[PDB]
DNA sequence: ATCACAGGATGTATATATCTGACACGTGCCTGGAGACTAGGGAGTAATCCCCTTGGCGGTTAAAACGCGGGGGACAGCGCGTACGTGCGTTTAAGCGGTGCTAGAGCTGTCTACGACCAATTGAGCGGCCTCGGCACCGGGATTCTCCAGGAT
DNA sequence: ATCCTGGAGAATCCCGGTGCCGAGGCCGCTCAATTGGTCGTAGACAGCTCTAGCACCGCTTAAACGCACGTACGCGCTGTCCCCCGCGTTTTAACCGCCAAGGGGATTACTCCCTAGTCTCCAGGCACGTGTCAGATATATACATCCTGTGAT
């Protein structure tokens, strides 16, 4: 929901009562992109029918490339109290890095509240993808570890292998659907 | 020693609810103290007039409410009214 | 609002300046305190377009 | 302790003008500015003196300045209040 | 012999002075100005250092607001340069 | 044929309206405008005739003072004709 | 019944007459509209306060004093209608 | 069903300055608004001066100071002179 | 003759390491907040009286609305020249730090003249009444404006 | 194109009389001022402490001062054009006076109950003390913006 805001808020068109509609924004977001991709003349771009809300749009470029597009709201307020104990890097990357990161914004992605046997349509989920990126590229408490071979650790290597293990298994068993989620 | 009153302690607490991870300089605090005393006087001052105008010896939640509407502009005035109205409703219920 | 200003400036606290920026950027507070002079508040960085070159 | 209005240097005047968004300053501004600043100070200082005198004091305090400014539609925050 | 053109620097100074919060008027000079004015009401008067600062900040704030209106008047008059009269007009409209 | 030139009458009217003390705005029209505005905030809104008159004199006094400053702005701009921007400058300087 | 467009009740001659009293000699055609948009704000601010005072007092009819307080609040005092 | 005003006193004052001049009911109403406006202000400031100096009593001194803060130039001055006397005299009266 | 580009020059933003003093947090009071109690005056409620606001009617009249012609001001464009801006080198006194003095703010404790408070008495002032006199309006005449024609510049 | 009378044609001032309703003076009466006495505490006063405001010294150095170059700006002049003004005729609804109805403001009488004022007790909040982290400072590197030449178009 939006707080008091005197001037006109242009996102008002996506409001439903007090609440910003994830459904409207996602629906319109892909509608805009759809109309616009038909104006891409040198590259053939096809839109996929949407299923979930984490990727708002999937674009299909010729016969080789796919692009998942995620829409996110940006908030520069202090992070919600529920994040207070998150970003548990204090003993890893340091409490001071944790503090620095938390002076940055957090994000909200249109996301229906997936639950036991159903979901809520206009919920938004907290997103820290930008922090995740910063961490992956600043995974050391030395913070420059791996940008120099003297301080080469395998955190990044282990993650790639872990991702690769899961991805390979998902590909291996994509047909048995066990691993789709 | 003589002793002085301020809202410094209450200002800190409010800051924590909006920004749990931030602090405040001594000057900003001095300013917030100047601010609180200014607003207090105005509301109390206007409330005084309303009590006088309407022939009363007492200031109630209404005189405070009306003073707020007259002093504060647009919506800001409203939230102050909503919170006050509630706080009284609640105080006697708490 | 001042806290947001503090964050804009990559700080961990509010200083008199942040209070000034906050008050002025917010139209209704700008008015409530429209006659208030803030010690070390400075001013908003408003430069008239006619003063700028092409 | 005379014509201390000249202690307000030209650059000091220009810098204030700049802060106000002034890009170019006429050569006759310096004097005109002074004729205004002085009046402002006269009105504020005098009230502060009046308050100081009422209180039977000799030293003007920040509070006496604040009252002087206040009543002219100018609350100043930072020195108490 | 590199130079920056007229107005490039002027705009730069505007940017900076709008941004910063510090006093622009020299202190000992200002302090003395206050006293010279004060002595016209009363000799052997004293000031707290905080009183002088309080006066100085209010004084600068006044002039800056005046200059902002002066600047608008000059613009209204299709001019970049401010003239004594632009100050006078702004003041008058304000009731001075 | 005979007639006065443009501006001869205008000056005359300036004299005359400055001179007279009556209302320049029609009463029932003004009264209705007050109610039309009033009906926004609430219904069951009634006015005493003295309240409406009090509003009218204050309203005219406001506009007249505004026009005086507007006129000066037009003069500042070296003109006789007042334009919306001369009004706007005056208001802005006032702080509206 | 509801009212409307009484802003036009402030006729052109009325605006000119006010302008003339103010020393205005010559008036651009767009002034009429521009002036109304300013008058209106003034009226809105005064009337509203008068109503606010009226409501506080729990009355329906606005009196001269309610208007006087409203105008005083905006800092423009008015004599002869109470005080 | 009864009000109070200064109409009677204002009328008399007019004679002290202009013995042969009359006055409309409106001019009187205006003068009444004037008197009440000035009264409130001075009393307001006198209250405050007592408050600032952390006191409960308003004396002729607070009135005097208030006069100066509100009135400009000689009006402030003649008023102080007159106020001083009225008190000086009232006491000896 | 104009566009844009590339290079240089300059100034800004950026990461980095070190310093220090201004905040954040903890301790020990101590006096103002909170609980508990009575007493009584203000605010709330309803009766009801009647004043004033609302709505409506019909004339009558000035005031608005509309249209037309034509002068006069607003505006754009041009060119002159000078009054400001920018950068350099020399001069000034502002700012910093430290020292030393004591004038005056700030607090304590004592004592008493002053004002809140209450009860009794009464005459200064407010509401309602009549009277008629200064002011507003009417109509006529005087003279004081503005504007054009025709004859000077 | 611009100055100087002299007349014509409205518009504005002055003159004298009508008549009306708003000011100004009088009478009753009533309740807010005045008086007179009591209580207690706010303020006047003297005394003492010791903070902090004044004055002075010398050194460092960033600001201020003055000058020279040159060019972007302000200013005045010209011509177009178009959009306001001023007048006359037609149309509208504002204003005035009168009437009736009734809604809601103003006053009355009465009663609690919601506050002020009192005393008691304890913990919430302020003055002080101490430790260390955020921001300021300063160094050095790299990116961004600005302004002449320089060829391409
Ligand atoms: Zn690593």
């Amino acid at each position: 929901k939006f707080k008091r805001n005197p001037k006109e808020n242009p996102l008002s068109q996506f409001l439903e009562g007090e609440i910003l509609s994830a459904s409207k924004m996602l629906s319109k977001f892909r509608k805009i992109i759809k109309e616009e991709i038909n104006d891409i003349k040198d590259t053939d771009v096809i839109m996929k029918r949407k299923r979930g809300g984490s990727p708002a749009v999937t674009l299909l470029i010729s016969e080789k490339i796919s692009v998942d597009i995620t829409l996110a709201l940006e908030s520069k307020s202090s992070w919600p109290a529920s994040t207070q104990e998150g970003l548990r890097i204090q003993n890893w990357l340091s409490a001071k890095v944790r503090k620095q990161l938390r002076l940055k914004p957090f994000y909200l992605v249109p996301k229906h509240a997936k639950e036991g046997n159903g979901f809520q349509e206009e919920t938004w989920r907290l997103s820290f993808s930008h922090i995740e990126k910063e961490i992956l590229n600043n995974h050391g408490k030395s913070e420059t570890c791996c940008e120099n071979k003297e301080e080469k650790c395998c955190r990044k290597d282990c993650l790639k292998l872990m991702k690769y293990l899961l991805e390979q298994l998902k590909e291996r068993f994509k047909d048995k659907k066990h691993l789709d989620k | 020693r003589s002793r002085k009153e301020s809202y410094s302690v209450y200002v800190y607490k409010v800051l924590k609810q909006v920004h749990p991870d931030t602090g405040i300089s001594s000057k900003a605090m001095g300013i917030m103290n100047s601010f609180v005393n200014d607003i207090f006087e105005r509301i109390a001052g206007e409330a005084s007039r309303l009590a006088h105008y309407n022939k009363r010896s007492t200031i109630t939640s209404r005189e405070i409410q009306t003073a707020v509407r007259l002093l504060l502009p647009g919506e800001l005035a409203k939230h102050a009214v909503s919170e006050g109205t509630k706080a009284v409703t609640k105080y006697t219920s708490a | 609002l001042a806290g947001n200003a503090a964050r804009d400036n990559k700080k961990t606290r509010i200083i008199p300046r942040h209070l000034q920026l906050a008050i002025r950027n917010d139209e209704e507070l700008n008015k409530l305190l429209g006659k208030v002079t803030i010690a070390q508040g400075g001013v908003l960085p408003n430069i008239q377009a006619v003063l700028l070159p092409k | 302790l005379r014509d201390n209005i000249q202690g307000i240097t030209k650059p000091a005047i220009r810098r204030l003008a700049r802060r106000g968004g002034v890009k170019r300053i006429s050569g006759l501004i310096y004097e005109e500015t002074r004729g205004v600043l002085k009046v402002f100070l006269e009105n504020v200082i005098r009230d502060a003196v009046t308050y100081t005198e009422h209180a039977k004091r000799k030293t003007v305090t920040a509070m006496d300045v604040v009252y002087a400014l206040k009543r002219q539609g100018r609350t100043l925050y930072g020195f108490g209040g | 012999p590199h130079r920056y053109r007229p107005g490039t620097v002027a705009l730069r100074e505007i940017r900076r002075y709008q941004k910063s919060t510090e006093l622009l008027i020299r202190k000992l000079p200002f302090q003395r100005l206050v006293r010279e004015i004060a002595q016209d009401f009363k000799t052997d008067l004293r000031f707290q250092s905080s009183a002088v600062m309080a006066l100085q900040e209010a004084s600068e704030a006044y002039l800056v607001g005046l200059f902002e209106d002066t600047n608008l008047a000059a613009i209204h008059a299709k001019r970049v340069t401010i003239m004594p009269k632009d100050i006078q007009l702004a003041r008058r409209i304000r009731g001075e």
